[PDB]
Order: structure tokens, then C-alpha cells, then sequence
DNA sequence: TCAATATCCACCTGCAGATACTACCAAAAGTGTATTTGGAAACTGCTCCATCAAAAGGCATGTTCAGCTGGATTCCAGCTGAACATGCCTTTTGATGGAGCAGTTTCCAAATACACTTTTGGTAGTATCTGCAGGTGGATATTGA
DNA sequence: TCAATATCCACCTGCAGATACTACCAAAAGTGTATTTGGAAACTGCTCCATCAAAAGGCATGTTCAGCTGGAATCCAGCTGAACATGCCTTTTGATGGAGCAGTTTCCAAATACACTTTTGGTAGTATCTGCAGGTGGATATTGA
């Protein structure tokens, strides 16, 4: 256990043929996992910023959403 | 006697008024602002909510979800565009499959 | 203490398809997509005043940011209304 | 067959990824930028992080079978998805 | 013309200087195509910036301006 | 050979490539199908600034377009590689 | 009736090499350098303060700012050279 | 009698970037510290640049600064590139990339 | 391999444009001082909602196979680049007026403050009712022949 | 094309989780009336720079040929998907804290106004000097031999 080999092949198999892809190279499990960290990484960073600098210890919501809103990715479904 | 009402609007007008003010986006506000604002954020309102009940309409439905309106915009050119850059809750993909 | 959008929503709703409701998670979708324009807007309105030194914010500045922002034939009909309402609320 | 699974993917809006592992992740990387200390999550705070992830993804594997296409091939590799990030910026 | 004044030549220097070695006889419409599309969307944001002012000259400002919407920010002049 | 001379040449430059008095025509050609009919005068620093973020545009767009000419084992460029950029731009 | 910031840029030039000059053109990129720079710090502190309910825009907002934007090592020096300044003028 | 870019050991204005932040509708209030330690800042990138730019002008064997040489700064740099990748820098040109 | 031809590379000369320097000045912008005021830090405290364990069953893991695809090779015809001779369109230069920009009035519209009425958000306790899950019946395409 | 089997649609029933509807309330907020103030529009004038012409020659255009490359057809071996049996990790539930959020106080840091230096931007005028273009002159690879 790694933490992300809990991101299992079904799970990217699945966003796979969600977004149209009919076949798949073994290969592609563990860049699929790499990109997602990096993506995580960048998120989180920035969540975390916004939370400590009200002298809070708890990550709402609406940190994620301006993070995201900081990365160019604007979300709507929550506040 | 109430500023909508005067307008023939349904959205409020002193609340846009009183968000302006207390945003810092200027030291002064005007009194057309927040209507001409407050009928453009209507106008949208209503033709996003449109197409939503047409698709679910469509689906076989009576109440709309967030599917209906990430169908509407992203089969609507403008709609796209103005709201390309956004990822819309529980609304999933478009349908798309292509020969080689 | 928290306020929204919800009742006008609601509104224009029944006012479009009088059959049709809409879900909890939907309005929230909806909530958020005014709360995005309205700072849109706002913030253009904002820089054409500053650009032009000016400390105030009319509807010619909402006017000019909605051309920008929105593209074509939305941005027609969506100045057609709001000079509509500027029109009728000076009339009374 | 690839097809059925497709098409029931397309219609269907729930998430693909389990909920635990993906808590587990983003909480072992918060710790390395809070120097030792065990922030705490609310509930609609990794729905929002999975969300926007799982659509990132999604839409990335779109741009990039694009690309096993434009060279004459069916199977996704690698080689394509580094070269969409690249022109993306 | 005034599309056909972008010559054959220059698209090709243009290339070049992006490291093309080799390049098809329909690339120069497609070029002067998507050059097109790029003017057209800067300049009516330009025109409307020197609209809301009431003047009847582009200046430089304007077409920052404008590119600083299209998200292509531009050092140099101002 | 004559194309790597002229691509070391062109990429260790700075001046501009499309000739002036084509583009100006072309802009004004353009602005006035805006403005409901009239003609605008331009400044010239305006013209000059719209002609470097043209020229750095389409340089940038040849750039990230030969990658794909060389993803499908070519050497020639063509329009397909050019469209299938601008789409995952997301132009 | 114009101003910038080519004075301060060109000490800081001889300061960090005194052989060199500086055209005109590439002033004017400097100069466009400061006013980008500052727009997008200040308008990072004016959102974490309405985040935060705040009226008043210190240091702690700046550091945190600069903490977003800048990436990386970037930002730490930035962070030490900002918290020097800030300490060695109250002290005086 | 005395400025406060000298207290703060500074050759950036103080004064300057107060009157900029109150004039920019930015908020109500604005604090005493905050111009200094946002000058530090713009002084430290101005000075991380020119450095670089510098360096690559003498490479070259020129006297006198262009920019051509804050291009080649810029995008010989891991950081820059990443706080500037949305910029085009007028009379630049690009960096040289065959393949 | 040989090598003249480009070609590269270095080196020197001259000069023209652009840089850097000095002086004047004046204005507008920053500093110092004293007063008053209001935002935010510090400390209490309470209720919500986050975290920690546990029990089980549903999804994932591992192995084998065979059918499909990726990748290398060969061949041939289409199409690109290079070279050379014309000449047409861009570049540079100069008199001219239209429009941007500054200054002065004033007048219309916005801020400030107090009273009063209306609206909206939240809770209690309902009552529907829409949509999903399971069950069953009828009907077709594709697997292999 | 034959055909059974999934599979595809459609219809049905049941139910329960979520949406609409009332009450009510009371707190917050919006509206109406006077009053004061100042920001921006309207008018005039001025001078700067942007449009509009006319010569000169340097880059673009057209034709032809040789060779390079794209594309289609074979073929072979690697490798991905599908199926089945099994078991481990995730999901759901219930129980406590601990941290967020609201409240009160006060004190320290910010706005405000006035008087006084100082610094920076612009303008002549000076000169000087960096680098670009030119040409000499030495020396290397290169595709045809």
C-alpha cells in the first residue's frame, strides 16, 4: 500500500471509457497517477493557504472552490 | 413602491445596489446600474432554465438536475463559450463516440 | 444570516415552465452561476471607470462590460432588456 | 464489449473513484505542507476535490485519444497524454 | 485581396522560425484564415474600449487592453 | 540544403516578418465592418503592437502544430495538424 | 503629469551591474513588469480580505499573496526580503 | 527630513505604492507595513531579472541590455517561465529549438 | 579522401543614432505633528459536526488464452523545394488639417441621516408526490452456423 | 439468412426520500423625505500627429525539373481484453470530543487636517560611444568527384 495504488485499473478504466477510449496500454495506470498527485498537490497547496491564513485548523469548501477559481477550474455546485 | 416593481423585474434591485457598494469596485454607484445589471442577470436566468426544462422534458421528467443543465449549455454554442471554463456538479459528459 | 437567490429563481422558473420544479443541488448550481456574472461584470465595470478616471459606475459601464464579456446574439438581447428596464423604471 | 460500457458511462453522473482512498491521498498530502499537523477535512470539501479531479481526467483522456487517432492507432499511450499537457501549457 | 498580401514567403519565414522544414501548398490559406479570426476577436474588443470613450482614434492602451482580456498580455507599450 | 541556414537564421532574429502597409489594410478592412460603417483612425504604436501578438501567435500555433506532424511519423505539415491544435488549445 | 519607475530600476541596475546599460525599449517592459506584478498582489489581498470580513489591507495579506502567486523558492526570498524591510523600519 | 525607503533600506518608493493602494479601490483601510513589504518584493524581481538579463547581454558580448536578453532570461528559467508563460515579450523573438 | 565554394569565423574602421550627463525649475507629492475615532485582537464559552473504531459483502485481484493490432519493409507515383529571370508593389519622404487634450462653468445627480414599513430567512410540523428499484411481458441483433 | 440469447423497451406496482405549502416571527433591510455637495457634462480653443500624395528598387512571382516523401499493401509477433473463482478493503453506523462561531471589552493603530520640505519629471543643450555595417583576411565542412 501507497496511498495511490488505492487509484485501482477499474477506476481509471472506467474515466477511460467515460471519456471515449476503446483501448488502453498497461502503461497508462501509473501516469494517470502521477498527473492526478500533481493535480492534488497544486489544489491542496493553495486550500491550504487560504484556511491558515484565517487561523483555522479545518478546510471548508469554499477554500477548494478558490483554489480552483485560482487554477483557471471555476465550480459551481457548492458553497 | 418597491424598485423591481417599477422596473418589471422579478430579481432584486436594492440587494445588486448594495452589493456594488460594499465590493470596493467604485466610490460611487449610480441609480441605473443595478437594474440594467439586475435584468441582464434575469435574461440569463431565464434562457439557461429554458433549455434546462426542455431537456428534461425530453428525458421524460418533471424537475430539473444538474444533467438537464450541463446538456443545455454545452449543446448551445454561446452558452459554451461563456462558460467554457467551468465544471458543473453531478452533470457528467456529453455522449461522443468516433470511427477511426 | 445566509441569504441567496433562490426566490427569484424560483420565480422565472414558474414563469418559463409553470409544470416544472427544480432539485436542491441544481439551485445551488444556479446560485452560483448569477454570483459568477454579477463579479464579471462588475470587475470590467470597475477597470473602465479607472481607465477612464472616472469614480463612478453607470449603466453605460454595465453596458460596455456586457458587450465584452458575453458573445454575440446573447449580449443583443441581454442589452435590449437592461435598457428596457432602465427605461420603465425612469418613466414612473 | 467496450461498447456497452461506454455508452452506460456516458448517461450514468456518480463518481468512479472510491471515497477512502481518496481522502487518504489528499490528506497525506496536506500534512507535508502544514509541518506535522492533522488539519481537518469537512465532508463537502473532498466531494468538490473529486469532483473537479475526476472531470480533469476525464477530459484529458478525451484530448489525448485525439491524439492516438491523428497517428493511425487505437491504443492509448503514454506518448500521447505527456504531449496534450504540453500543448495545453 | 487584402488577405492575399500575406504572402507565400512570409508564411513560410514564419514557419521556419518555428522550426518547420517542409510544408504543404494548402498550408497558406489555412494561415490566413485563422490570422483573420485572430484580428477580428482583438479588434472589436479595441473598438469597443475606444467606443466607451468618446474618441475616434485606437490607440495602443485599447489593443492591450483587449489582449489582456483574451488572457495574452503584451510588454512594450504600455 | 537551404532550410536549416534559413531556420538558424530566423530563430536567432527579432524583426518583424509580415510586411507592414498588408497588415495596416487588412486591420483597417476589418475595423470597419465594426463601428456601424466609419472609418477609425489608428495610431501607429497600435498597429505595431497588434502585429507582434499576430506574429507570436502564429509562431507559437506552427510550433505547437510540427509536434504532431512528428506524432504521426511525418515530416510535411499540413492543415489537419493545425485544427487538431487550436481544438486541444481549446480555441 | 506621466510617472513610472525607471529611476528605481536603473539604480537597481548599477547596484547589481554597475558596467551595464538599458535601452529604451526594454525599460518600458520593466516598467510594464512592476505595474503587472502589483495588480496581481494587490488584487489577491483585496479578495482574502473580503473572504475574511476584513476593512484593512496589512502585511499578513501581502505575505500570503505573494505565499500564491509566486512559485516556490521565488516566494521564499520574496517573504525574507518583505519581512527585513517591514522589521527594520519599525525598529527605526 | 528623513524618507522611509531609507528606514526600510530600500531604493523602491514607499510613498508611491501607498498612494497606489489607496487610490485602486482595493479596500477601505491600508496598513502602515504593507507598502514597504510590497516594494521589497517588486525590488527583489526587478533585481533577480536584470541579473539574469545581464548575464546573458555579456554572453553575447554586448555592453547594453535589450530585450532579446530578458527573452533569453525568462525562458532559460524554470521559475520566470512559469510566473510569465502567459507574455509575450515585444521584439523578442524565441529561443532557439531545432526537433 | 580532395577540395573550391561558399561558408564560417574572426578582426579592424568608421560613423550615426542613441545613450548618458549637466543645469533649471516648479509643482505636486511626501513628511511631520496632533487629535479623534473605530476596527480588530484577546478572552469566554457553547453547540455542531468532525474524527475514530467495528462488522460484512461487494468489488477488486490474479491467471490463462486467442484474437487483434502495432510496427517494420517494399514500391511507386505525387508533390515539394531550388534556381533563375522579370517586374510590380512596398518603403521612404514631405505639407496639411482633423481630432485629442486642457481649461472654465454649472447643474444635475449621488451621499448622509432619520423614520417607518416591508420582506426574507429559519424553524415546526405537514403532506404530498416524483422518481427509482424490482418484476414481468413482448421484441430484436448478433453471436456462431 | 436461422436462430437463442441476451439485451432492449415498455409497462406496471410500491415506496420513501425529497420537494411545496402553511404559520409565524422578528431582524434585517429597504424605501421615502430633506439637505448638502461635487463630479461630470457642455463649450471653447490649440497644436500634434495621423492621413494622403509621389519616386526607387528590392522582394515577390512564375516556370521547370529533380528528387524526396507520403501512402498503400504484406506480414509477423507482441499484447490487451474477456472470463471465472476468491477474499480483502470500503461502506455504513453510532459515540464522543474539540474546534468554529458568536459575544463583550478595550486599546492600539488608522483616518483627518494643516504646514513645510524635497524629489521627480520635463526641457535645452553636449557630447560621446556602442554597435552595426562594411570590408579584409584566415580557415573548415561539404556534396560533387
Amino acid at each position: 500500500r501507497d496511498n495511490i495504488q488505492g487509484i485501482t485499473k477499474p477506476a481509471i478504466r472506467r474515466l477511460a471509457r467515460r471519456g471515449g477510449v476503446k483501448r488502453i496500454s498497461g502503461l497508462i495506470y501509473e501516469e494517470t497517477r502521477g498527473v492526478l498527485k500533481v493535480f492534488l498537490e497544486n489544489v491542496i497547496r493553495d486550500a491550504v493557504t487560504y484556511t491558515e491564513h484565517a487561523k483555522r485548523k479545518t478546510v471548508t469548501a469554499m477554500d477548494v472552490v478558490y483554489a480552483l477559481k485560482r487554477q483557471g477550474r471555476t465550480l459551481y455546485g457548492f458553497g | 413602491k418597491s424598485r423591481s416593481s417599477r422596473a418589471g423585474l422579478q430579481f432584486p434591485v436594492g440587494r445588486v445596489h448594495r452589493l456594488l457598494r460594499k465590493g470596493n469596485y467604485a466610490e460611487r454607484v449610480g441609480a441605473g446600474a443595478p437594474v440594467y445589471l439586475a435584468a441582464v442577470l434575469e435574461y440569463l436566468t431565464a434562457e439557461i432554465l429554458e433549455l434546462a426544462g426542455n431537456a428534461a422534458r425530453d428525458n421524460k421528467k418533471t424537475r430539473i438536475i444538474p444533467r438537464h443543465l450541463q446538456l443545455a449549455i454545452r449543446n448551445d454554442e454561446e452558452l459554451n463559450k461563456l462558460l467554457g471554463r467551468v465544471t458543473i456538479a453531478q452533470g457528467g459528459v456529453l455522449p461522443n463516440i468516433q470511427a477511426v | 444570516r445566509k441569504e441567496s437567490y433562490s426566490v427569484y429563481v424560483y420565480k422565472v422558473l414558474k414563469q418559463v415552465h409553470p409544470d416544472t420544479g427544480i432539485s436542491s443541488k441544481a439551485m445551488g448550481i444556479m446560485n452560483s452561476f448569477v454570483n459568477d456574472i454579477f463579479e464579471r461584470i462588475a470587475g470590467e465595470a470597475s477597470r473602465l471607470a479607472h481607465y477612464n478616471k472616472r469614480s463612478t459606475i453607470t449603466s453605460r459601464e454595465i453596458q460596455t462590460a456586457v458587450r465584452l464579456l458575453l458573445p454575440g446574439e446573447l449580449a443583443k438581447h441581454a442589452v435590449s432588456e437592461g435598457t428596457k428596464a432602465v427605461t420603465k423604471y425612469t418613466s414612473s | 464489449g467496450w461498447l456497452k460500457e461506454i455508452r452506460k458511462l456516458q448517461k450514468s453522473t456518480h463518481l468512479l473513484i472510491r471515497k477512502l482512498p481518496f481522502s487518504r491521498l489528499a490528506r497525506e498530502i496536506c500534512v507535508k505542507f502544514t509541518r506535522g499537523v492533522d488539519f481537518n477535512w469537512q465532508a463537502q470539501a473532498l466531494l468538490a476535490l473529486q469532483e473537479a479531479a475526476e472531470a480533469f481526467l476525464v477530459h484529458l483522456f478525451e484530448d489525448a485519444y485525439l491524439l492516438t487517432l491523428h497517428a493511425g492507432r487505437v491504443t492509448l499511450f503514454p506518448k500521447d497524454v505527456q504531449l496534450a499537457r504540453r500543448i495545453r501549457g
